[PDB]
C-alpha cells in the first residue's frame, strides 16, 4: 500500500 | 437453560401493527402465564441472521416471505407443524409462499401489494398512466402542490414501474428460479428506470425522498398521490386527507407489476420455546380476534385466514390491493433474494441521484444480483458492513494500520475473502493477494454516505496521499459531509466521509  | 427459555420474544417491522400484536400477546399472557415481548428493531431483516446464527434472537420473526428461503437454507428456521385442520384455515396460495424445499418454514399472515393512493379532494380523477404524471405535476405546482411522492430509497416501491414493460428479478423456468437469468437490465427495466430518472430530472420528484418524507407530504395534503401498502392506511385515516386506493398507473400501456409479499411468521430453529410459539401463532394470532387486533392497529392487507378475510374482502382498499397483486408477481423466496435487493436498491439510488446512468446502474445490478456476498464482523450504526462483493473496496488488517484492498473472491458463504492490495509489491507488481476472514476487513461503502460519526468517535481513516487507514478521532463533520480528524501519533486533517470507517479496536 501507499504509506505516510 | 438458554437465556431465551421461558418467554416469547417476537420481532416485527416498525411499519406494522406491533401495538396490536402486543394486544394479542396480552391475551396469550393471561391464559398461559408466560410473558410475550414484541420488538421492532431497525434493519431487523439484517439483524435476525446474525443473532439467530449464534442460537440467539427472537423466538418468532415477522417479515415478508421473500427473505425466509434464505433463513431456512441457513438453518435458522424450524419446520412448522400445523395439522390438516389448521392448514384448512388458510388459503393454499399463502401456504405456498412459505414453503422451502417442500417444507413449511413459516406461518403466512397476509397478502401485501402496493397500490396508488390519492387525495380525492386534490385529485378526484387520478391518472391512469405514468405518462400523465408530468403534466399533472405542472398543473399542481401552480397551487404549491406536487403530483406524486413515494419512497425512493427502497427498491420495493420502484419495482412496479421497472417490471411494467418487462423487468424481472429471476426467470421462473421448469418449476424453479434460474439465478443465472436476471432481468434487471433488459429493455423493459431500462425503460421504467429511465422514466423514474426523468421524473426527477424534470423536478417532479426528489431523489432524496424516503418513506417518512413521502408519508408526511401525503398525509399533510402537500402531494396528490403516493405509492404504499395496506400498513400505511391507518396514518392516513388519522390525517385530514380524503383518500382513495386504486390501480397503479400503467407504463407504455402495460400494468405496473408490484411484487406480492406474504407477511409471514417464522420460528427460530434455536428457540427453546417452539411449542409456546406454535400455540401463540395458531391459537392466538391466526384467529379472527387475533388478526382483527393487529389489523385495527395497522391494516394487514388481504389476510391468509379465510374466515376473517370474508369480511375484509368487501373493503374497496382491499379490492384495489388484490387487483394490483394480480397484475404483479409473487416474490421468490430463494436465498439469492438478499443479493437481488441490495443490487436493485443501489441501482435505483445511483440512477436517481445522477451518480450513474440508468445503463451503468442496471448493468452493475445485473452482475451483482446473482453474486455471493459477505459482511464484516464489525457492525456500526454509522457505516454499512454489507454487501462485500467481488469488486468491493475494503480496509484489510495485515497479520494499527489497515490497508486498502479490492475484493477478488468471496467464498464459503461470505466467511472467507481473497483481497488484493493493488499497489506494486516485491512479490508482484500487480499487487499482493491475501486470504482473510470477516474480522480482518471493513467495507468501504461505494456510495454516498448516509450518516455522520459523532464528535469524539474513534475511526480508521485513509491518510492523505496514502492507501493506508490509520487510527484517528473525529473532531467534527462539515455541512458538505467532510470529516475533520485528528490522526493518532502524527493542523487537523480533512478526510472525505467515504474514507472514514469504524475502528474495530474501539468496537472490541
Ligand atoms: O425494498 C426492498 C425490500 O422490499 C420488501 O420489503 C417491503 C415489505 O415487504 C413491506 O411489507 C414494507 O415493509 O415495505 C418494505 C420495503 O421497504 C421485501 O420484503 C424486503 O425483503 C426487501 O428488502
Amino acid at each position: 500500500a501507499r504509506t505516510k | 437453560m438458554k437465556i431465551e427459555e421461558g418467554k416469547l420474544v417476537i420481532w416485527i417491522n416498525g411499519d406494522k401493527g406491533y401495538n396490536g400484536l402486543a394486544e394479542v400477546g396480552k391475551k396469550f399472557e393471561k391464559d398461559t402465564g408466560i410473558k410475550v415481548t414484541v420488538e421492532h428493531p431497525d434493519k431487523l431483516e439484517e439483524k435476525f441472521p446474525q443473532v439467530a446464527a449464534t442460537g440467539d434472537g427472537p423466538d418468532i420473526i415477522f417479515w415478508a416471505h421473500d427473505r425466509f428461503g434464505g433463513y431456512a437454507q441457513s438453518g435458522l428456521l424450524a419446520e412448522i407443524t400445523p395439522d390438516k385442520a389448521f392448514q384448512d384455515k388458510l388459503y393454499p396460495f399463502t401456504w405456498d409462499a412459505v414453503r422451502y424445499n417442500g417444507k413449511l418454514i413459516a406461518y403466512p399472515i397476509a397478502v401485501e401489494a402496493l397500490s396508488l393512493i390519492y387525495n380525492k379532494d386534490l385529485l378526484p380523477n387520478p391518472p391512469k398512466t405514468w405518462e400523465e404524471i408530468p403534466a399533472l405535476d405542472k398543473e399542481l405546482k401552480a397551487k404549491g402542490k406536487s403530483a406524486l411522492m413515494f419512497n425512493l430509497q427502497e427498491p420495493y416501491f420502484t419495482w412496479p414501474l421497472i417490471a411494467a414493460d418487462g423487468g424481472y428479478a429471476f426467470k421462473y423456468e421448469n418449476g424453479k428460479y434460474d439465478i443465472k437469468d436476471v432481468g434487471v437490465d433488459n429493455a423493459g427495466a431500462k425503460a421504467g428506470l429511465t422514466f423514474l430518472v426523468d421524473l426527477i430530472k424534470n423536478k417532479h420528484m426528489n431523489a432524496d425522498t424516503d418513506y417518512s418524507i413521502a408519508e408526511a407530504a401525503f398525509n399533510k395534503g402537500e402531494t396528490a398521490m403516493t405509492i404504499n401498502g395496506p400498513w400505511a392506511w391507518s396514518n392516513i385515516d388519522t390525517s385530514k386527507v380524503n383518500y382513495g386506493v386504486t390501480v397503479l398507473p400503467t407504463f407504455k400501456g402495460q400494468p405496473s407489476k408490484p411484487f406480492v409479499g406474504v407477511l409471514s411468521a417464522g420460528i427460530n430453529a434455536a428457540s427453546p420455546n417452539k411449542e409456546l410459539a406454535k400455540e401463540f401463532l395458531e391459537n392466538y394470532l391466526l384467529t379472527d380476534e387475533g388478526l382483527e387486533a393487529v389489523n385495527k392497529d395497522k391494516p394487514l392487507g388481504a389476510v391468509a385466514l379465510k374466515s376473517y378475510e370474508e369480511e375484509l374482502a368487501k373493503d374497496p382498499r382491499i379490492a384495489a390491493t388484490m387487483e394490483n397483486a394480480q397484475k404483479g408477481e409473487i416474490m421468490p423466496n430463494i436465498p439469492q433474494m438478499s443479493a437481488f435487493w441490495y443490487a436493485v436498491r443501489t441501482a435505483v439510488i445511483n440512477a436517481a441521484s445522477g451518480r450513474q446512468t440508468v445503463d451503468e446502474a442496471l448493468a452493475a445490478a445485473q452482475t451483482n444480483a446473482a453474486a455471493e456476498f459477505g459482511s464484516s464482523y464489525w457492525t456500526s450504526e454509522y457505516n454499512p458492513n454489507a454487501p462485500i462483493l467481488v469488486g468491493s473496496e475494503v480496509a484489510y488488517k495485515p497479520r494499527g494500520e489497515w490497508i486498502q484492498c479490492e475484493v477478488l473472491k468471496v467464498v464459503a458463504d461470505g466467511t472467507r475473502f481473497e483481497v488484493r492490495d493493488p499497489e506494486p509489491d516485491e512479490l508482484g507488481n500487480s499487487g499482493k493477494v491475501y486470504k482473510c476472514n470477516r474480522k480482518e476487513l471493513l467495507l468501504i461503502p461505494p456510495g454516498f454516505p448516509t450518516k455522520n460519526y459523532p464528535p469524539g468517535t474513534k475511526v480508521l481513516a485513509r491518510y492523505p496521499e496514502t492507501t493506508t487507514f490509520y487510527p484517528a478521532i473525529v473532531i467534527g463533520t462539515k455541512r458538505d459531509g467532510t470529516c475533520r480528524l485528528r490522526f493518532d501519533g502524527e493542523k487537523e486533517t480533512e478526510v472525505t466521509r467515504r474514507l472514514v470507517l469504524p475502528s474495530p479496536t474501539a468496537l472490541a
